[PDB]
């Protein structure tokens, strides 16, 4: 059964970074794209990127281009998604999804959701 | 403000059929047949619904289908349920290589 298992909740100053992780089980973490997906709380969804589990490498969104890295360890079949320089307006909700084959653009999987406030 | 147009709300008693519109572009509803919709409830991760238009994934029961015509996507859910009440979105790959969700829709069941 697939699954997506993300960090806990965080609670953060304006300025500080935030590290939160995505960890797959049920397939090949290699095998499919991991997207990132945000929600400010009573918002909509907003697509923040992708990052490709073949070689590493990530594009991001436009409007989530700067203060926002994708990265892995596949080794833990794991994704992360780095804040840096936080704002208030970055509370939100962060899921990570999975870009269901052959092209990715559906999301067939989606992580519990990381909810981060910015004090 | 999203790219896709949703309706804010719709309504159903139960055993009721409601269909949900979503419209985008020639660039991304209309232009490509990677439309998928997506339940969420309130506070939980969104579920896939519909993907590819109409194709349903194995679990989703047939209540639950999906058109296009022109630039408007629809999510149609018969046979309401009260577990149907959750907001759906609407999803669109775009001609930028980009995906877009629609800004959602709150699905109340009577």
């Amino acid at each position: 059964q697939v699954q997506l298992v993300q960090s806990g909740s965080e609670l953060k100053k304006p300025g500080a970074s935030v590290r939160i992780s995505c960890k797959a089980s049920g397939y090949s973490f290699t095998s499919l794209s991991m997207n990132w997906v945000r929600q400010a709380p009573g918002q909509g969804l907003e697509w923040m990127g992708w990052i490709s589990t073949k070689s590493g490498d990530p594009t991001y969104a436009q409007a989530f281009t700067g203060r926002f890295v994708f990265s892995l360890d596949t080794s833990v079949n794991t994704a992360y998604l780095q804040i840096n320089s936080l704002e208030a307006g970055d509370t939100a909700v962060y899921y990570c999804a999975r870009g269901q084959p052959p092209v990715g653009w559906t999301f067939d999987y989606w992580g519990q959701g990381t909810l981060v406030t910015v004090s | 403000q999203s790219a896709l147009t949703q309706p804010p709300s719709a309504s159903g008693s139960p055993g009721q059929s409601v269909t949900i519109s979503c419209t985008g572009t020639s660039s991304d509803v209309g232009g490509y047949n990677y439309v998928s919709w997506y339940q969420q409830h309130p506070g939980k991760a969104p579920k896939l619904i519909i993907y590819e238009v109409s194709k349903r994934p194995s679990g989703v029961p047939d209540r639950f289908s999906g058109s296009k015509s022109g630039n408007t996507a629809s999510l149609t859910v018969s046979g309401l349920q009260a577990e149907d009440e959750a907001d759906y979105y609407c999803s669109s790959y775009t001609s930028s290589s980009t995906l877009v969700f629609g800004g959602g829709t709150k699905l109340t069941v009577l």
